[PDB]
RNA sequence: AGGUCUCGUA
RNA sequence: CCCAUGAACGAGGAAUUCCCAGUAAGUGCGGGUCAUAAGCUUGCGUUGAUUAAGUCCCUGCCCUUUGUACACACCGCCCGU
RNA sequence: GCGCAAGACGGACCAGAGCGAAAGCAUUUGCCAAGAAUGUUUUCAUUAAUCAAGAACGAAAGUCGGAGGUUCGAAGACGAUCAGAUACCGUCGUAGUUCCGACCAUAAACGAUGCCGACCGGCGAUGCGGCGGCGUUAUUCCCAUGACCCGCCGGGCAGCUUCCGGGAAACCAAAGUCUUUGGGUUCCGGGGGGAGUAUGGUUGCAAAGCUGAAACUUAAAGGAAUUUGGCGAAGGGCACCACC
């Protein structure tokens, strides 16, 4: 696992955790 | 660690040369890293030079020449065997490959 | 199931007296059925004939182009249209450690045919030199872009097309800009690389019988 | 039928563009204006075979066709202008340029001044592909 | 072809190394007996010594390499 | 007056 | 050992083995195996010439340079659901 | 083969060559403004170097509003390779690639080397300006100027060699003048993960940008260079158990 994929996933959590608090907070 | 005393192309003070496009491959590469080749070559080699030479309208004819110069990607440039590896102070040698046919 | 070629005719076309050779070559058409004048096909034709093949005895590497603006029966007859230069020869002169100074002028003659010459220059290295590169300025190059400039729209606007296209069958321009040059930065050669038909005036016949002969 | 004048005069001339790629060769013979042609033969219509559409074979073939289809017709001399793809791939001229010259030249005919016509640009758009190239 | 040309006898003066890919073929410079003045680099099969005469169907054809 | 001018070999 | 019955075999696909001077091969004779014992092996004799004085194309082996995150050493090492 | 229309773009000339603070910059010409270096027996006389706050610029990708959409081409549609490919490959192909604005302020933005100043070896080249000197050339004479050659001076991108010196080494006239340790001044590193994460602040329509831990877990993670190891790397040699 190289850094650039996993920074890439890394940051689709963080939007993911993002919205949902958006969408629920 | 470093390979080379330069950075594998010849851009010292610029800091950005103009990109071009490889001829085997479609790479988009640095020109001084691009390894350029140019070519002399006539329209036949040794097969038909004979059937135009004596089979001619006209007599005593230079046949011409085709001009076209050559850009190779490393990976390119080493898979048609345009360059090999060297040695580690083999290639320091900057001299132009002999030349004599 | 049916041949064309039994409804083709043959015409061939004819130089201007300018030059030496008279005949090109022999172009067939088709015959003049229905409505359809064979004529009408004769008009836009365009010959990438060597001087070579044109002259007696002179370069072999420059091209003319001649299109043909009236015919009067089984015999064509053609005018100045254009001049090229061989593509081996433009890439063979243009080579390495040497700057090439490029120039298009757009003038007209004496009659409306109006002209867009190319010119092409290069540097070389004296026998005394050392210096391998022999580049030049800036302002040298533009010095000698203006002074070709100047040479070529000097000897146009004073004379018509008839005898200037005999003034380019030899580099007379080409030596002119060459001796002109030898202040700035001593150049070998000077060639009209292009030169392009923009505009030409009316349809005119008498000019035309006068041409051939 | 036959050419206009007598075969003993002079030789009647007529220009041949030959445009070769790396996967077929283009022989075609028209006019000096290059208006009204003759005969257009191709690799691609001797050989049934598009893996072998580019081969000296074929464009042999096409040659000695299109020469003996121009002996028939009644034209002797040509001059020959080579054509690689150009646009802006490639500038060299396929395999069946050579051969096809060989050929049509040994058929019989006189060949005259030779030209490159090939459509050289000073400066095209991008290249088929992406930034990396085409990799295999 | 149209082209007819008599049978030439040439002299072998020198053998150089042999060529191919099993080196069954080597490359000469043959010297025509009737013309000292032209020196052609031609291929033969079989054993040559340095001073055989050969026949050479056509006196054009310098031989190349492999392919 | 005579008729393949001299030395080496991509 | 003697008599008689007389098939395939009409010079052999893909593929593949050995070899260059008294040589393969044709030919026969010994020792070992043996109370019965040579279609095997090892030697021995006799007749006997061509194909080349080379190469790295194939099948393999061996050195130099180059790259390494591998040392039980690619049958290595190692990332993710 | 001849003409027309639209968009992008500036090949060969193009170089270990030039300019700019960096990103970056190429068809000719016209206009406007700026700058380094060289020359100076001109002018002011300490006006100086680096920098918390703050401020301008900032490749492509990224978003918002217009105009254009030639070519290439995320997503998507299709066909073969494949055991399995929604990958390598091939044909179409929206957003974008182009310009005018409004935004983000990110790279292997690398010389992976902050700036100013002094000193310590040599040798040829190249680009600028100045200076001295034979000789050719713009035809033969006289001068000024270009072009060529022989040197010198200053700044600039670089090149070659070496027991100046240094470093763990790769290597470096700087990565030197450092235990015989002090020229001036900014940013920043304290074993490897967790982690550039959660959180709080802050800027942005958004994408995301700056500041930025702890709890738990390990004795290793790493830098340079040799001999065998292997390559679907290159280049050589030999063998009728290889070939012709
Ligand atoms: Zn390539």
């Amino acid at each position: 696992m190289r850094a650039k994929w996993r920074k890439k996933r890394m940051r689709r959590l963080k939007r993911k955790r993002r919205k949902m608090r958006q969408r629920s907070k | 660690t470093k390979k080379r005393r330069n950075n594998g192309r010849a851009k010292k003070g610029r800091g950005h040369v103009q990109p071009i496009r490889c001829t085997n491959c479609a790479r988009c590469v640095p020109k001084d890293k691009a390894i350029k080749k140019f070519v002399i070559r006539n329209i036949v080699e040794a097969a038909a030079v004979r059937d135009i030479s004596e089979a001619s309208v006209f007599d005593a004819y230079v046949l011409p020449k085709l001009y076209v110069k050559l850009h190779y990607c490393v990976s390119c440039a080493i898979h048609s065997k345009v360059v090999r590896n060297r040695s580690r102070e083999a290639r320091k040698d900057r001299t132009p490959p002999p030349r004599f046919r | 199931v049916v041949d064309p070629f039994s409804k083709k005719d043959w015409y061939d076309v004819k130089a201007p007296a300018m030059f030496n050779i008279r005949n090109i070559g022999k172009t067939l058409v088709t015959r003049t059925q229905g409505t359809k004048i064979a004529s009408d096909g004769l008009k836009g034709r365009v010959f990438e004939v060597s001087l070579a093949d044109l002259q007696n005895d002179e370069v072999a590497f420059r091209k003319f182009k001649l299109i043909t603006e009236d015919v009067q029966g089984k015999n064509c007859l053609t005018n100045f249209h254009g001049m090229d230069l061989t593509r081996d020869k433009m890439c063979s002169m243009v080579k390495k450690w040497q700057t090439m100074i490029e120039a298009h002028v757009d003038v007209k003659t004496t009659d409306g045919y109006l002209l867009r010459l190319f010119c092409v220059g290069f540097t070389k290295k004296r026998n005394n030199q050392i210096r391998k590169t022999s580049y030049a300025q800036h302002q040298q190059v533009r010095q000698i872009r203006k002074k070709m400039m100047e040479i070529m729209t000097r000897e146009v606007q004073t004379n018509d097309l008839k005898e200037v296209v005999n003034k380019l069958i030899p580099d007379s321009i080409g030596k002119d800009i060459e001796k002109a040059c030898q202040s700035i930065y001593p150049l070998h050669d000077v060639f009209v690389r292009k030169v392009k038909m923009l505009k030409k005036p009316k349809f005119e016949l008498g000019k035309l019988m006068e041409l051939h002969g | 039928s036959l050419g206009p004048q007598v075969a003993e005069g002079e030789n009647v001339f007529g220009v041949c563009h030959i445009f070769a790629s790396f996967n077929d060769t283009f022989v075609h013979v028209t006019d000096l204006s290059g208006k009204e042609t003759i005969c257009r033969v191709t690799g691609g219509m001797k050989v049934k075979a598009d893996r072998d559409e580019s081969s000296p074979y074929a464009a042999m073939l096409a040659a000695q066709d299109v020469a003996q289809r121009c002996k028939e017709l009644g034209i002797t001399a040509l001059h020959i202008k080579l054509r690689a793809t150009g646009g802006n791939r490639t500038k060299t001229p396929g395999p069946g340029a050579q051969s096809a010259l060989r050929a049509l030249a040994r058929s019989g005919m006189k060949i005259g001044r030779i030209e490159d016509v090939t459509p050289i640009p000073s400066d095209s758009t991008r290249r088929k592909g992406g930034r990396r190239g085409r990799r295999l | 072809t149209s082209r007819v040309q008599p049978i030439k006898l040439a002299r072998v003066t020198k053998v150089l190394g042999r060529t191919g890919s099993q080196g069954q073929c080597t490359q000469v410079r043959v010297e025509f007996m009737d013309d000292t003045s032209r020196s052609i680099i031609r291929n033969v099969k079989g054993p040559v010594r340095e001073g055989d005469v050969l026949t050479l169907l056509e006196s054009e054809r310098e031989a190349r390499r492999l392919r």
